[PDB]
């Protein structure tokens, strides 16, 4: 909302005369009490020769690309200046603005006698502009007919030492959007006594003599006051007063005739938004009714809006007059040859307004003060202060008609329920022991009805303040306009916490483990890429397709949410790949989102208290499941090169190690076994156990999916569910024997099918507690040893607890060892070794 | 060609298990290490205290006998010092010593900060054993020092409390019953309910408590009217023995990877 | 010549911020709270004085789930979760929540769609915008230096009341110390307490 | 914290050292008589009558939990420690007792402190034998000078500081 500091200033100046500030303390009073000041423009200085002109003749030249304009301009003392000008919002006779030869322009621009188009053009006629006025747009300023005479100073008539603040009004604040509001604040503010204009001694009310015209409405549609007067016989060809249609520019509004210009200029004043009917152009009762299904309107603009059940209209019986609160209808709106006028002063339902004019795209200015509720006992004042005016200007009656509309029954008194607050409940919440009588002074200012009882205020806010409604409505009143600086800063005390919990460790423990390891961390996006599962080749059943889904996405071909994290970490691997960073480890932890029936929403429970056990349970599982996984994506050279070696690229087996790392960080023991799983390779993948419990994958992708992704050829990935592997704290208390350890080497034949672990594990079990450590050395195949079979080679180290192991008791062990593994996978014992 | 497709793509899936590998062979070729079992207690007892509001204090483990001993209400003559307890810095009578135990750092921290205190310090501490089982002359020492206005035994005991829920889980709990120390008055002995484990939850004595005595606020210049003080200290080597089932201390202290491995990375 | 033949990683900075917040506020005795991105409108709006016809909802800022009317949405703030924490626990409460969050804002360089954010409950016998502003005061020394304060300026938000916005002082650099605008807070309104 | 989680994950197993040097440890490392590192601070009721020295550097007490490990078979090692050294700057000078009925003045904390030997926080590593095991990839990698480098390097990226490293004797 922007206006003019001179206005603002003027309204104040009533109830407090002298009252006068600089732009920086208003802006910073404004921040301090509420407002947001997104910019403090004063109007842009000009120098030198800008003056009022009028044009006494116009020249079309011809032959250039557009039209061009050679103006004669009565400057002043029967001077008449030359003038090229671009524009055609303009005729013979109009007072317009030159900057002549000497002056200077805001932004710097010297105007100079240049020749241009073949003419000599001694200066410029002025857009708004070019002289920091008002916003841009096409064609230059005209000034109504008898605002200036030719030669009169521009910086005087235009008032250019006026300043315009650009406020964001919060919508709890919606009686602040007009200079009514604002001005309002400001008294509160500077302790100012002040007089409403908006109240019977600033606006005398008009006679009420029968109604104004005939009106049904439906009650159920939330109107609570509907009001119409008639002004007749106006000159359809009059045009607002220069100070009129300045302030409507420097509040963003453009004039167009005294009808409009008039209703929009009591918005900004009073913030009742109004609205000016061609009474000729109406035919019937007006009524006030829902739109029907199908239904269609036409408003101001041309444009054929799509209606909806909930949108309150006003109908006459030929066609549609208004959307309600939005914006008026073609079909009776005020056009050039407009005489009589019917001037609407309506108040609408708030959330009516909101869900019509979010629907339709139409934040008008009236919608966006209905939004957020427009002071109801002010209607009639407005549409009287309205039509007074509007007949002063245009020149016609203001008919003694009255309709006014309260409700049914009618409403007299439009103040909300008193509250009932403690007079000190304000410091306490502050904790700041405000001067005695501060919280009932600001709440009177703010034009509350107080009254003590003991300890106990009673407060009534007034109609302009809908928001006021709880005790904690009335401390931020209180609290806002002695200032939030004088609030001390005091540390609470905090309880003895707990600390972080086991899954907020571990998690941190992960990815520093992981970070340690050359894996570089990334904030996944939660949103899939367009058919990522067609190209990984997974079938139609495949669980992770169950999405959930968005519905308003940023991309109309990303809308499922992941079921896993893969695809936002090779997307990131892919824009690593395409910068030229080739060898890169990536991670992530996050949540997926795993849908389990349908998109099931439960219904609104009531917020007067808290939901119950079972409702909280019923909410929790409507929600997908959402656990926490875990992933990683490999590709390029492992370890990098450089004078050890050329590297290592990456492989299945890197992944693996990472299981094994997030593993060794979560103090679990897994196991891998062979697994096909697409998007993985069917031989090089492998399921990852706790225990009994499979908790994801790892491994290479399959080249495949590869291709068709456009990843990196051998890129590697891992997958892990957080939530499936279980806490574990454990209590080690490791045997430690000093004794000498026996070392031997083990090597044994076996299926090639058979995994290593196999092997492994057979030869511990049968080893039993003499065995403090086992490692696989070599892999060997050969023709000799058979075509399907391989050549294991375990380094054995025993050590007994209580003696020095003879050679012949591990040889015993050994035995043991090779004997629980030629009955658990048939292998065969090739030869073994006393390690040197 | 249906079947061209169909045999065109069996040789194709054959082609990837040709391609096929144990996956279960071993991948960690950086073998992991392990922060020691003591840091690690040491840790989790410095963050169960950080969590409460509390700081870690740290100081010197050659430290003056003016803080080891003067300020902590413990004189030459006293039934008791060094003849029998301490490392002593050469030359005798030097006023040098090892430090017995961590509070000469809490007395250093009562010197250099505001009130109130609240305060943690834990480190190597040095006291004349031979190593056995459940001895070291080295060993690491956690205390505690809460000076405040209007602290009680109360408080003493709901720190305590929270402390052996953090180590010993939400069933334990501690009970205190009458001692001796210089540096306190009233003394406790602190023993702790173990239930999670021992075989069968039994009390095992953990450490020692008591209120900060007022020849102690007096040496640090704190007025013993208006403040009052707590603390308590207990042995790491001490809580990791009993809660872990750890018979041999000389397993913490030697260096062998064997001990420490089993415990993890302590990332 | 390198000996860096596992070259190093990195968490993400975003992470080691929540990171290092999060542990700010551990040291101060406050626990940290967690829950579902995706998350019923019954905790991100209801619950949170927020209603349906209220001037605002997702007509303009929440990704909605489909389908049209099934009051599930990515949350648009950690606010659901503390508001979890608030039925799930005994009080007081003393609470960071520190977690993804979703806003329909097109990814430029002064906006993300996906982004992080924290959020910060007291709720106890007697608390206060003193009490308030001495946390805020805490938590910018915490990440901004010992001379690092915060002033508060009133705003509007529909879960508080007072509300305000949050500037802190940063000295330590910004080229020569200014205010920064760097959040929102106020004092929890009363109809959040009762729901 | 983050140099021990950084050391730990490379292969490291922390030791808690001990403040005890073995006897001649400088003497078996050849030091010049005038090296600091033989300006030893003593103590004089050791356990052990020939190990009262206390340490200048933590390499004495590594190098023992070393050979421990290697004595008993565990040949593939990599060790470290964070703990304090005790370096005197003059002789052992104690300060005279203060009067603890009240607290010690600035200047005498001042006295006391400067009375005490530096202490600073050291940390250090030993590696012997190999530093990749030996597996299926091959026959691992012994132990190397520039795993030493690698380990400033460690510490380096851990402290968030850069480092250089200049030939020396
Ligand atoms: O009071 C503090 N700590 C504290 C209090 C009670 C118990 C413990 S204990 O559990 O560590 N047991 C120690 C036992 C002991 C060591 N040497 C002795 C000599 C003779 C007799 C007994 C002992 C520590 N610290 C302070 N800092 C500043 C002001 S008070
Ligand atoms: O009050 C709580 N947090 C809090 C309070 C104040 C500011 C902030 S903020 O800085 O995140 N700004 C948010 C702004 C915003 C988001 N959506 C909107 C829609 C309309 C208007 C404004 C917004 C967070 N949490 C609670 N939990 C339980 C009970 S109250």
């Amino acid at each position: 909302m922007r206006l003019p500091y001179s206005w603002l200033r003027e309204v104040v100046a009533v109830g407090a005369s002298g009252w006068d500030v600089t732009p920086g303390e208003l802006e910073q009073t404004l921040l301090r009490i509420g407002h947001e000041v997104e910019e403090v423009i004063p109007l842009g200085p000009v120098d030198g020769p800008v003056t009022v002109g009028r044009v006494a003749d116009i020249e079309e030249l011809t032959g250039y690309k557009k039209p061009i304009r050679a103006c004669a301009v009565d400057i002043g003392d029967r001077q008449y200046r030359e003038i090229i000008c671009g524009a055609t919002n303009f005729a013979v006779g109009d007072l317009v603005v030159v900057a002549l030869p000497g002056a200077t322009l805001p932004g710097g621009f010297t105007i100079s006698a240049r020749k241009a188009y073949g003419r000599n053009s001694d200066g410029m006629i002025c857009s708004a502009a070019e002289l920091n006025l008002g916003a841009d747009h096409s064609g230059i300023l005209v000034l109504p007919p008898g605002a200036a005479e030719p030669g009169a100073d521009g910086a005087g008539v235009l008032g250019l030492d006026d300043v315009v603040f650009h406020l964001a009004i919060t919508p709890d604040r919606g009686y602040c959007m007009s200079v009514r509001g604002l001005a309002r604040e400001l008294a509160c503010a500077y302790d100012l006594d002040f007089v409403d204009p908006a109240s019977n001694s600033r606006v005398p009310p008009l006679p009420i003599e029968g109604p104004a015209w005939p009106l049904t409405v439906q009650p159920e549609t939330g109107v609570r006051r509907f009001a119409l007067r008639p002004v007749i016989g106006i000159d359809p060809a009059a045009v607002s007063p220069w100070w009129l249609q300045r302030r409507l520019l420097l509040c963003g509004i453009r004039a167009t005739c005294p009808a409009v210009d008039v209703t929009n200029y009591v918005m900004l004043e009073l913030g009742h938004p109004m609205h000016a009917h061609d009474r000729n152009r109406i035919s019937g009762t007006l009524g006030v009714r829902f739109a029907r299904s199908g239904e269609t309107a036409v408003t101001l603009d041309g444009i054929e809006r799509k209606l909806d059940t909930a949108d309150v209209l006003i109908v006459d019986d030929a066609a549609t007059a208004a959307i309600g609160g939005v914006m008026g209808a073609a079909s009776t709106e005020v056009r050039a040859d407009s005489t009589d006028v019917l001037l609407e002063a309506a108040i609408w339902d708030p959330a009516a307004v909101s869900r019509t004019q979010r629907r339709l795209h139409l934040p008008s200015e009236a919608a966006r003060r209905y939004e957020r509720t427009v002071d109801p006992a002010i209607s009639v004042a407005a549409l009287d202060r309205c039509a007074r005016l509007l007949a002063d200007i245009a020149g016609g009656e203001v008919s003694p008609t009255l309709t006014d509309w309260r409700g049914d029954p009618p409403c007299d008194d439009w103040s909300p329920p008193p509250i009932r607050m403690g007079v000190d409940v304000p410091d306490r919440i502050a904790g700041v022991a405000y001067p005695q009588g501060t919280t009932a002074r600001r709440l009177a200012q703010i034009g509350a009805v107080v009254t003590h009882d003991g300890d106990t205020l009673t407060v009534t806010p007034p109609s302009w303040r809908p928001d006021l409604r709880q005790p904690a409505d009335l401390v931020e009143e209180v609290l806002r306009l002695e200032g939030l600086e004088v609030i001390p800063s005091v540390l609470p005390p905090a309880p003895a916490g707990r600390g972080l919990t086991a899954g907020q460790q571990r998690r941190r423990t992960i990815g520093r483990s992981l970070a340690l390891s050359g894996y570089v961390e990334i904030l996944p996006t939660p949103f899939l890429p367009a058919g990522v599962f067609d190209l990984w080749g997974l079938e139609a059943d495949d669980s992770r397709r169950m999405t959930t889904r968005v519905l308003n996405p940023l991309e109309a071909d990303r809308p499922q949410l992941a079921t896993t994290l893969l695809p936002a970490l090779l997307e990131a691997l892919v824009r690593n790949v395409s910068r030229g960073l080739v060898d890169v480890a990536l991670f992530a932890i996050a949540q997926v989102v795993q849908p389990t029936e349908q998109t099931r929403g439960v219904g609104l429970i009531p917020v007067d208290r808290r939901p119950t056990d079972d409702e909280i349970a019923m909410l929790d599982a409507s929600l997908p499941r959402q656990p926490q996984h875990v992933a990683a994506v490999l590709a390029g050279l492992r370890e990098p090169r450089g004078p050890w070696g050329p590297g290592r690229p990456v492989e299945a087996a890197d992944a693996f190690e990472a299981v094994r790392i997030i593993a060794r960080a979560s103090r679990v023991d897994v196991t891998l076994r062979p697994a096909q799983y697409l998007p993985w390779h069917p031989g090089r993948c492998a399921q990852v156990f706790v225990g009994e419990s499979s908790v994801g994958h790892a491994g290479q992708l399959h080249p495949a999916v590869i291709e068709r992704s456009g990843l990196p050829k051998g890129t590697c990935a891992v997958e892990l569910n957080l939530d499936a592997i279980p806490c574990s704290a454990p209590l080690p208390a490791p045997r430690v024997s000093p004794y000498p350890a026996v070392f031997q080497d083990v090597s044994l034949v076996v299926a090639a099918d058979i995994p290593a672990q196999a092997v492994a594990d057979a030869v511990r079990a049968g080893a039993g507690d003499l065995l403090e450590d086992i490692a696989l050395f070599d892999v060997f195949t050969g023709p000799q040893i058979g075509e399907h079979r391989k050549s294991l080679t375990f380094a054995l180290r025993f050590r007994a607890p209580d003696r020095t192991l003879t050679e012949d008791d591990a040889s015993a062990a050994r035995d043991a060892a090779v004997q629980s593994a030629a009955e658990r996978v048939g292998a065969v014992l090739r030869g073994w070794k006393l390690a040197a | 060609d249906e079947r061209l497709a169909t045999l065109r793509a069996e040789r194709d899936a054959a082609v990837l298990v040709a391609e096929g590998i144990d996956v279960t062979l071993p991948s960690t070729r950086v073998p992991a290490g392990a922060r020691h079992p003591i840091i690690m207690l040491a840790e989790h007892v410095a963050d169960t205290f950080i969590a409460m509001g509390w700081e870690l204090a740290e100081g010197p483990e050659v430290e003056t006998e003016q803080f080891n001993f003067d300020a902590l209400n413990f004189p030459a003559d006293h039934p008791a010092r060094g003849e029998q307890d301490t490392f002593y810095i050469a030359p005798e009578d030097s006023r040098q010593l090892l430090r017995t135990h961590t509070s000469p750092v809490q007395i250093r921290t009562l010197l250099a900060r505001e009130l109130p205190v609240y305060i943690i310090s834990i480190g190597r501490t040095f006291r004349t054993d031979e190593l056995d089982a459940t001895h070291t002359p080295i060993f690491h020492q956690v205390e505690g020092l809460a000076v405040d206005r209007g602290l009680s035994m109360a408080h003493l005991r709901g720190t305590l409390d929270a402390f052996a829920r953090a180590e010993f889980g939400p069933s334990a709990r501690t009970r205190i019953r009458p001692h001796f120390f210089p540096f306190t008055e009233p003394s406790a002995e602190v023993d702790v309910w173990f239930a999670n484990k021992i075989g069968g939850a039994a009390w095992v004595e953990w450490g020692g408590c008591g209120m900060v005595h007022p020849n102690v606020l007096r040496a640090t210049g704190i007025d013993p009217d208006l403040y009052s003080g707590f603390a308590f200290g207990m042995g790491l080597e001490r809580t990791l023995q009993f809660r872990n089932g750890i018979p041999d201390m000389r397993d913490m202290v030697e260096g062998d990877v064997r001990f420490s491995l089993p415990f993890g990375v302590g990332a």
